């Protein structure tokens, strides 16, 4: 029939094309009800605080606090030296340094060799 | 103008063609120039006349400082700190003067390019050669001394250059 | 936007949303009004043809195939109203919306520049302060012990009360504030 | 029908801008007037050859009257 | 230099003998007067330095740094009086005393004529900073930040002390004039390699170098506003000043020993800009931007050409002013909502217009926008690096693109969009905060007008 | 720029559209007539009515809110509330 | 609870007591005079006076002196046919090369 | 940010040194305070100083 | 007001730990899934769908 649409990571799958959207178990409905209940509880709490007339300040968000804490302060305590982490760190932290060192060293060696051989155009090169 | 030296800053004689109109139409450029002279040039000239009259009543003078020559780092003994200080200061002053000489030559080059306009590649060949020679000498003098340059380092560079020239001359004569 | 969502969309809701989306994209393809009327009548004819179907599995299969057809045949550049989320005039006036709490930080001279407005503002503030306890009591009385099962809110059951959680909805900035 | 426009307080920003302008212009305008008067009446020095036997001062080696001062 | 040193040692008893409600007024007024007095150091000579006495001297490199320090003190006083309203009189006076001691040590550091006195003073600067951080920081992490800062600096600097005493024993003097006039080439040996390493590593840790910089986010984020201002504006410039001073005796070993540091500086400049792109904390973003700019300064000092040193000086002055202003803006935002999260407060342009203008100008100066002295320094460094090699242009272009990206990302995140609905305590901007921003920004534009005052002795 | 809306204008325009709908008898159409209970339409008819109103007023009514507008008075009140019309 | 601890105090607003507050001090007169001294000294004195002082700082860098010396040297050297820029900084006769 | 700045630049220089110092501190300070034990240590030290040092 | 029990923790290794983590993040136990334990520092933070 019609050509199929292939989802990607940067072009996800639409809801209307999801196969699971048309196979709804009775347990799926109760899961959706529980999710809606959680959202409603959080919304009610936030709306009570938000419509409080005597509140002056910022409604602290534990979710935001958890996100900012897990992004910064919770990383090292849960870091373990594994082969994957070791190889990735070694590569991403050392390889670029040696690559750029080799590039600049080769370029400067060629330039200095040209200088010594006296066949590099250095006329008008006054500022350095 | 006597403000600057015509020999240090040469200007070719200015050849302006005379107007040779071929139409009876009036010249808007001429009319607007007359308006500009009537409305702007005369008021600014009167204002400057008043200002210069005020300046002439309080005439006073300033002078150009003269420095006598002092022994250089070649004459200075080793670790003779006072002679080294005097020689280094003199070398720095000479370095500044040479930089300004190069600046003067570059100003000549730019002015000649702009003046000659569409025929600059041919008519500015004289100012290009002077700039080439001046820049060559300046580069040979102070090319790659570094951030912590000094008269001692410049003397070492000159000694290296002299040794290279002597070796080249000996090899050529061999 | 004004209505609290449910836990899921029913089959009727899904097919109606597909009908509206298909009609809008068809209108995007059929620029001219007579052509759009013709093809929209044909689309409604298809929907009417599949209107009466006792087999819910077959109805869901038809819906799924229609969704795939819509995705294949959708207009890459469908028409969007200027104020709609994809529109060109969407969120242009959000920087112009300023709240009343910011309004009450004004200098006394600024407040004196508007004497009649701030009297009514004080009346509104008194109305807000005199009803919060009744609103919270009503909310906590009518909620189930487990908690709020939905985001819906009740009206005022009493002659002198106000609907709970009303202040920001009522005093929200105008759609064209400045 | 005219409708009230809800805006943040501009009184304090206006007051700060006015105070900053006043205190910049409190000394800036007198400085500008003094510089203009000095330039108009006490012009710059004229370059001249050092007279024989005369030892000048550094402010006699500088040109603009304010720099000399 | 005593005409500037003694007034600070007189600021001390004035602070301790003034009334309880007049400490801020007196300190601010007399700090501004001392800054005006120190403005007279900018009249420098073209040949040599200003040698006041056997102990102190001033140069075209020291003068702008001294003027920046003396100007930075009253702004720190304003911010401190902002955030220390409920403190006791004795503790307010102690905080002012710490700031005064830090300024005095910085002045004597920048004007010290010997390397050992310079070492003593630039290590003495640690104690007031550590006290300020670990005492008046708001969060728990101030203690760890102070430990990291102190131990990084000291582990860097102790080999510098050993090298300095060794150099004094070998050559007879640590006086800068003598070591400049009597300098001799450094032969390629292991001993000379390690002497070069000791000196350069001390100042690199002070810079900081990439890979030796974690203490900088730690301390800058967790220090109070005045501590953050002094850490970024001046205390990071001690490393650059020291490197521009010690490298006299480190030639020609700097041609061969500078490769790892140049590679670290360039790549870590790229990496720290990329880190700035993904920071959930505003203070951390400002700190990493500081790291990138100081990495560029390190590149300039290591390539070590007359065009690189001028760019290094201009970039140091510009970065000091810009980073101080950014920290002040972020601190005003924090004093509003009591949280450092960047995405917590939004719509601040529609809630506070003139602060949005200050944010815009600070961000435009943070990225190299012509003809600002930031761009002057960055362009001079880029030209010197281009003469050094022709792929440094690739690295510098990448860094400039990422710098603009993260600066405008910060601006758009904090100021644009729609305001947070539940944040209803954002009072209008104070005259004090507006004056702080104006005093941060106007001197930068005036320096743009007159650029030869911050281009160093190589001008 | 454009003239402000009024409740009477909104009601007149929605009744205009409904009277130009063929499936609705103009004589028995009142502002309180229900689309399915006493007008005899169905879900697709109501969707087309909502789309016609969207075309009329130049703005979109989301599907979550449009399903509940079963009366011309309900549509008028929704549009007035959304456009901030109080007179 | 594990301690006898004070509650966290509410944030204090300077505009509540003093609507025309500059944000310096709680006391109105002290705050006003703090604003006045900061603005006067900083802006007027430091900015304006230091800026004009730096603008009119005497030419101690000898830029104009170097330019005039360069003009004289160029004039003399082009008048006598000598090179404008000398080939060597020092005197080869005064330099003694090794054998 | 995470792999290099927050993990490996912390693991190499500051964290490993602190761990080594803590381990050595525990090793040195973990003594039962027994004169027999550290006087046997004294005897070993005296023998080593007598023999290995000349 | 947030207590020590409301902050992200280590990778959950027991059904009780996973249930507690899901309760902390206001998620269902069925819908809560941590990042894989590669020692990258994620901990018990949820792995929410990679959508925008
Ligand atoms: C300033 C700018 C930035 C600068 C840069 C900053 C960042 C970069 C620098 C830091 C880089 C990382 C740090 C260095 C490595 C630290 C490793 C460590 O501490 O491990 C402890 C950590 C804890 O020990 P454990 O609990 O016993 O093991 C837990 C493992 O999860 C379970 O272990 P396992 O039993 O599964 O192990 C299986 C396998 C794990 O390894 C692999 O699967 C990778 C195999 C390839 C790597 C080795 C290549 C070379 C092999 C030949 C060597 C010949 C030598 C002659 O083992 C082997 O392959 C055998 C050992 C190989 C040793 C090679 C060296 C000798 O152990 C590991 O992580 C195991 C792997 C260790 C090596 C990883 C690869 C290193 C590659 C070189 C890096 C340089
Ligand atoms: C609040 C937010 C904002 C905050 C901002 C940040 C904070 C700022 C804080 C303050 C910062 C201060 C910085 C330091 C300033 C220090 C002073 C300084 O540097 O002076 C420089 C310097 C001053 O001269 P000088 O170097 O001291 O003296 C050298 C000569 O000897 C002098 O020549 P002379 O002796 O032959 O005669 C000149 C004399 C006399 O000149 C004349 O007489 C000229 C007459 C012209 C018209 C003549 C024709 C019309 C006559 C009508 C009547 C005719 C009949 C009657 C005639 C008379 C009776 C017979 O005039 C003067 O000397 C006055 C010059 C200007 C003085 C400005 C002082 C500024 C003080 C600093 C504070 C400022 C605060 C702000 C408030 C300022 C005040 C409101 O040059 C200028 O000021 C130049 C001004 C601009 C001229 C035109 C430039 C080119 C324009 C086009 C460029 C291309 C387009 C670009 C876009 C347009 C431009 C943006
Ligand atoms: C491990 C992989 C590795 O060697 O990475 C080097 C690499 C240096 O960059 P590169 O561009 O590869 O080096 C250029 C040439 O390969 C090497 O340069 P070259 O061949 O032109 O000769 C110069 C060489 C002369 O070679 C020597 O002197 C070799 C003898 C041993 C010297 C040890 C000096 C230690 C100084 C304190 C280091 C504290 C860390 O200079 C050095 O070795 C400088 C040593 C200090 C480097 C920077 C120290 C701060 C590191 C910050 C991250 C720490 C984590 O990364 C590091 O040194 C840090 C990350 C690895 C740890
Ligand atoms: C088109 C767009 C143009 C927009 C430009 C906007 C600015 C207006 C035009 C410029 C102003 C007119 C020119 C003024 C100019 O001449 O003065 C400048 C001078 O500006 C000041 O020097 C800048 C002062 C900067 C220092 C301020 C210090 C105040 C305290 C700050 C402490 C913190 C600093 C820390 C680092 C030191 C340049 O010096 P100079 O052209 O020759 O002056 C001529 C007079 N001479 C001939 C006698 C020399
Ligand atoms: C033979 C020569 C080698 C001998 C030793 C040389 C020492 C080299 C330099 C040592 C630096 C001194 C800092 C280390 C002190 C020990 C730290 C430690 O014990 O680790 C544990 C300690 C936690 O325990 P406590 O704070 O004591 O209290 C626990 C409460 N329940 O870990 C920490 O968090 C403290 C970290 C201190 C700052 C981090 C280190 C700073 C950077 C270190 C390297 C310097 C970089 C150089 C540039
Ligand atoms: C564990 C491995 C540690 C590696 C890092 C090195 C730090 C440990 C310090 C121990 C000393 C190791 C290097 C010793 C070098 C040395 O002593 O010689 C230098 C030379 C000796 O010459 P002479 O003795 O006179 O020989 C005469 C020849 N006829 O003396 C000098 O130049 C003074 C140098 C001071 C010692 C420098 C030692 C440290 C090297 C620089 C590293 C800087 C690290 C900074 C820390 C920040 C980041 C962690
Ligand atoms: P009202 O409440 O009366 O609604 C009646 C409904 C439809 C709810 C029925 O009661 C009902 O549920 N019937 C059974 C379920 C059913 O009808 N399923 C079929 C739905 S899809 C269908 O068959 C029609 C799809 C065909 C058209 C697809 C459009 C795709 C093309 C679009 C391309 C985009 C540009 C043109």
């Amino acid at each position: 029939s019609f050509p199929k649409y292939k989802p990607s990571r940067l072009a996800t799958l639409p809801a209307t094309l999801d196969p699971a959207e048309y196979d709804i178990s009775p347990e799926t409905r109760k899961a959706q009800a529980e999710r809606l209940a959680i959202r409603s509880r959080l919304k009610r709490e936030y709306l009570l605080q938000y419509n409080d007339p005597n509140r002056l300040g910022v409604i602290e968000d534990p979710a935001l606090i958890r996100w900012t804490y897990a992004r910064s302060a919770n990383i090292y305590p849960n870091f373990r030296p594994t082969p994957k982490t070791s190889l990735l760190g070694a590569l991403f932290g050392i390889g670029p340094l040696f690559f750029w060192y080799y590039v600049f060293k080769t370029d400067r060696d060629k330039k200095e060799k040209l200088i010594q051989e006296g066949k590099l155009d250095q006329t008008f090169n006054i500022s350095y | 103008p006597d403000s600057w030296d015509k020999d240090v800053y040469p200007e070719p004689p200015r050849r302006t063609p005379a107007p040779a109109p071929q139409t009876s139409l009036p010249n808007p450029v001429t009319y607007l120039t007359k308006i500009f002279d009537l409305l702007v040039d005369r008021p600014v000239t009167l204002a400057r006349e008043f200002i210069e009259q005020q300046h002439a009543k309080n005439r006073y003078y300033y002078y150009h400082r003269e420095f006598r020559r002092v022994p250089d780092i070649t004459e200075c003994e080793e670790k003779d700190i006072l002679c080294m200080f005097e020689a280094e200061m003199q070398w720095r002053r000479d370095y500044k003067v040479d930089q300004e000489i190069v600046n003067i030559i570059q100003e000549r080059l730019k002015a000649c390019q702009q003046r000659e306009g569409e025929s600059y590649r041919q008519n500015c060949a004289k100012e290009l050669e002077q700039f080439t020679q001046v820049s060559k000498a300046f580069q040979d003098r102070y090319s790659d001394l570094g951030a912590h340059y000094s008269a001692r380092k410049c003397l070492a560079k000159q000694k290296q250059r002299m040794l290279a020239e002597r070796k080249a001359a000996k090899e050529a004569a061999a | 936007a004004f209505s609290a969502p449910a836990a899921y969309l029913t089959h009727q809701q899904k097919v109606l949303r597909l009908y509206k989306r298909a009609l809008r994209h068809l209108e995007s393809w059929c620029v001219h009004r007579d052509k759009y009327r013709y093809f929209a009548c044909l689309m409604r004819a298809r929907f009417d043809e599949h209107k009466n179907e006792k087999d819910m599995v077959k109805a869901t299969q038809l819906l799924r195939q229609a969704e795939e057809e819509f995705w294949y045949g959708q207009h890459p550049q469908p028409y969007i109203f200027p104020e709609s989320p994809g529109g060109t005039s969407y969120e242009r006036y959000e920087c112009y919306k300023v709240p009343e709490w910011c309004l009450d930080d004004w200098h006394p001279s600024e407040k004196a520049m508007y004497p009649d407005y701030f009297a009514k503002r004080e009346q509104w503030k008194r109305l807000r302060r005199e009803s919060w306890e009744r609103e919270v009591k009503q909310l906590q009385e009518e909620t189930p012990p487990g908690g709020p099962r939905t985001e819906a809110l009740p009206p005022a059951r009493k002659e002198g009360d106000l609907p709970p959680l009303w202040w920001h909805i009522v005093t929200r900035p105008r759609e064209r504030p400045m | 029908k005219r409708l009230f426009i809800i805006k943040p307080s501009g009184f304090y920003d206006r007051r700060f801008l006015k105070l900053m302008r006043f205190y910049i212009l409190l000394t800036g305008i007198p400085v500008a007037i003094g510089i203009t008067l000095v330039n108009v009446f006490i012009g710059e020095a004229e370059l001249a050859d050092i007279p024989e036997g005369y030892v000048p001062e550094h402010w006699e080696y500088f040109k603009h009257p304010i720099s000399r001062w | 230099m005593l005409k500037i040193i003694i007034p600070t040692t007189m600021l001390l008893p004035m602070t301790w003998m003034s009334k309880h409600n007049m400490i801020w007024i007196n300190a601010t007024v007399h700090s501004l007067l001392i800054s005006l007095i120190s403005l007279s150091l900018l009249n420098q000579l073209g040949e040599n330095s200003l040698n006041f006495s056997l102990t102190f001297f001033s140069d075209s490199l020291s003068a702008p740094l001294l003027v920046l320090t003396t100007w930075l003190l009253p702004l720190m006083l304003m911010a401190s009086q902002s955030h220390l309203s409920k403190e006791t009189t004795t503790r307010k006076k102690l905080y002012i005393t710490m700031l005064i001691l830090l300024q005095l040590f910085l002045i004597m550091t920048f004007t010290a004529t010997e390397l050992i006195l310079f070492y003593i003073l630039f290590e003495a600067t640690l104690v007031p900073t550590l006290i300020i951080i670990t005492r008046w920081g708001n969060q728990t992490e101030r203690l760890n930040a102070g430990l990291y800062f102190l131990f990084y600096t000291l582990a860097g600097s102790l080999p510098l002390l050993v090298a300095l005493v060794y150099i004094q024993n070998t050559t007879g003097s640590l006086n800068f004039l003598i070591i400049h006039y009597w300098s001799h080439p450094l032969s390629n040996s292991w001993s000379n390699i390690f002497m070069w390493l000791a000196c350069i590593m001390a100042f690199m840790v002070k810079m900081p170098l990439y890979g030796l910089h974690l203490w900088l986010p730690k301390a800058h984020v967790e220090a109070p506003i005045a501590g953050s201002m002094v850490l970024a504006a001046v205390l990071l410039k001690l490393g650059g000043y020291g490197m521009m001073r010690i490298t006299t005796i480190l030639n020609p070993l700097t041609n061969y020993m500078a490769y790892p540091f140049l590679m670290l500086s360039m790549w870590g400049m790229i990496m720290t800009s990329s880190i700035c792109l993904r920071q959930t904390d505003l203070k951390s973003l400002i700190a990493y931007s500081s790291v990138s700019h100081m990495a560029l300064v390190i590149v300039a000092i290591m390539i070590q050409t007359p065009w690189s040193f001028m760019g290094a000086t201009a970039l140091m002055i510009a970065h000091g002013l810009t980073s101080s202003m950014l920290f002040c803006l972020a601190n005003t935002n924090y004093e509003r909502v009591h949280s450092r999260t960047m995405i917590l407060a939004r719509g601040l342009q529609t809630l506070l217009p003139l602060m949005a203008t200050w944010w815009l100008v600070a961000s435009l100066t943070n990225l190299a926008l012509p003809p600002s002295i930031n761009l002057i320094g960055e362009l001079f460094i880029i030209t010197a690096s281009f003469s050094w090699s022709n792929i440094t242009i690739i690295l510098m272009g990448m860094n400039m693109m990422i710098t603009a990206l993260y600066s405008l990302y910060m601006l758009i995140t904090t100021q644009r969009g729609k305001y947070t609905h539940h944040i209803n305590n954002i009072k209008p901007s104070f005259t004090r905060e507006n004056a702080l921003m104006a005093l941060h920004i106007l001197p930068l534009l005036l320096l743009t007008l007159n650029p030869k005052m911050i281009l160093g002795p190589l001008y | 720029d454009a003239p402000p809306l009024t409740l009477e204008a909104i009601k007149d325009r929605v009744l205009y559209v409904l009277k130009l709908y063929d499936k609705i008898d103009p004589e028995k159409l009142s502002v309180n007539s229900h689309f399915m209970k006493d007008l005899g339409l169905d879900s697709l008819d109501q969707v087309e009515i909502i789309m016609a109103m969207e075309d009329e007023f130049g703005f979109e009514i989301p599907d979550i809110d449009a399903e509940k507008l079963m009366c011309p008075q309900e549509i008028v009140d929704y549009i007035a509330d959304k456009k901030d019309v109080y007179e | 609870i594990r301690l006898q601890e004070d509650p966290d105090p509410e944030d204090e607003n300077l505009y509540e007591k003093n609507p025309d507050s500059h944000g310096y001090d709680k006391d109105p007169i002290v705050d006003l005079w703090n604003m006045r001294v900061v603005f006067f000294f900083g802006f007027s004195i430091v900015l304006v006076l230091g800026s004009t002082f730096v603008a009119y700082l005497p030419d101690y860098r000898m830029q104009e002196w170097a330019r005039r010396e360069a003009e004289r040297l160029v004039k003399y050297r082009e008048a006598n046919g000598l090179p404008l820029m000398e080939s060597n900084c020092f005197d080869p006769n005064k330099i003694q090369l090794p054998e | 940010s995470s792999l290099l700045d927050l993990i490996w630049l912390e693991t190499i220089l500051p964290k490993t040194t602190s761990f080594i110092q803590m381990k050595m501190s525990i090793m040195v300070s973990n003594q039962k305070g027994l004169i027999k034990l550290y006087f046997l240590s004294f005897l070993i030290t005296i023998m080593i100083s007598m023999t290995l040092f000349n | 007001h947030v207590t020590k029990d409301m902050f992200p923790g280590p990778y959950p290794k027991t059904p009780e730990e996973r249930a507690a983590a899901a309760k902390k993040y206001n998620m269902r136990v069925e819908d809560y899934e941590p990042y894989p334990d590669d020692g990258m520092g994620y901990g018990d933070y949820p792995k929410l769908p990679d959508r925008s």
